[PDB]
C-alpha cells in the first residue's frame, strides 16, 4: 500500500533479524540520498565563471 | 415506624418474554462477533490505505 509521501509499504512474513538489520542499513544509506537542488546548494559556491 | 428503600428497587416492570429461544441466543450471539468486526476492520482500513 502507498503511503502519504509516495513510498509504497510492503507487509510481509519475515525474519526479526532479518528485518532489524535489512530496516537499520535502509535508514542509513538513505542519509546520504538528497534532491539534486540540495546538493547543487550545497556546491555553488565553488563553481568556477569560466 | 419510619421505612425507607432503595430508589431503583422500586417496581421492577416486567421483561419481555420473546426472543429467549436458543435461536434468538445465537442471533444477539452472531450480532454481537460480526460487530466487533465492524470495528476492527475500520481500524484495518484506517491503518492500510484502503
Amino acid at each position: 500500500y502507498p503511503d502519504a509521501d509516495g513510498n509504497d509499504v510492503s507487509i510481509i512474513f519475515s525474519g526479526a533479524m532479518s528485518h532489524a538489520i535489512f530496516t537499520y542499513a535502509q535508514s542509513q544509506w538513505n542519509k546520504n540520498i538528497i534532491k539534486l537542488d540540495d546538493y547543487i546548494r550545497e556546491i555553488t559556491l565553488t563553481v568556477p565563471k569560466q | 415506624a419510619n421505612r425507607a428503600t432503595s430508589a431503583f428497587l422500586d417496581n421492577p416492570h416486567p421483561v419481555g418474554v420473546n426472543y429467549v429461544d436458543e435461536g434468538s441466543r445465537q442471533f444477539v450471539a452472531v450480532a454481537e462477533l460480526l460487530a466487533s468486526k465492524l470495528i476492527d476492520s475500520s481500524r484495518e482500513s484506517d491503518e492500510s490505505n484502503s
